[PDB]
């Protein structure tokens, strides 16, 4: 009810969709001065500022990353190292975070949902949700997080489908 | 007398073929070392999450 309003509330501004032809695929995020975008998803950024710039690339953590201006660095998500196990909220309600893997209900998951931060009870981003596998009756995401290093671990589960 | 291979090679020539032939593949074996290290190390960092 109110969580969904919440995270329309907190993304609003921050998140910009990636369009392809009119179709929304992907949303890309701003936070700590930094874009991060998918590979997979391929289109041009609805912003206009953030469109005009040049994105250095990782293949194998999957992630597009450029600078942000210094006038919009303060605009930006929040971000932490620091998560207990439970609950967490996401756009779609709730997601669960056990034995650090992170697993939503079914029903919800399809292709053009990429890119969505996971948000908490405070508002801080622990994850960036990048592609799902069905297991059983509960979902597993395959993300990308942090750590109290410093090194962005991504966790992949087995045979997922990339959204 | 009757000519040998390798017959008028001299210490010299030995050296600029041993030095430039065996240490293109130390050289090689230590990128290789490198790589592992790097590889394991890398793999190391991500194992806590």
């Amino acid at each position: 009810g109110k969580r969904q309003r919440m995270v329309m509330k907190l993304e609003s501004d921050k998140t910009f969709p990636i369009m392809l032809e009119g179709k929304i695929n992907g949303y890309a995020c701003v936070v700590g001065g930094k874009l991060f975008r998918p590979m997979h998803v391929e289109g041009k950024i609805d912003n206009d500022v953030l469109a005009a710039l040049k994105t250095k690339k990782a293949s194998k953590y999957d992630l597009e990353y450029a600078d942000v201006p210094q006038n919009m660095r303060a605009d930006t998500f929040k971000y932490t190292h620091e998560k207990p196990q439970g609950y967490y909220s996401w756009h779609h309600g709730a997601v669960q975070y056990e034995n650090g893997r992170f697993t939503v209900p079914k029903g919800v998951g399809a292709k053009g949902d990429s890119g969505r931060p996971i948000l908490d009870n405070q508002g801080r981003v622990v994850a960036i949700v990048l592609g799902g596998v069905n297991e059983g009756s509960r979902t597993a995401l395959s993300v990308v997080m942090w750590n109290e290093k410093g090194v962005t671990v991504k966790y992949t589960p087995e045979n997922c489908e990339q959204w | 007398h009757a000519q040998t291979f390798t017959a008028a090679v001299s210490k010299t020539a030995w050296t600029w073929l041993t030095s430039l032939l065996g240490g293109s593949a130390v050289i090689i074996i230590i990128g290789l070392v490198l790589a592992t290290i790097v590889a394991m190390y890398v793999l190391t960092n991500q194992k806590h999450n």
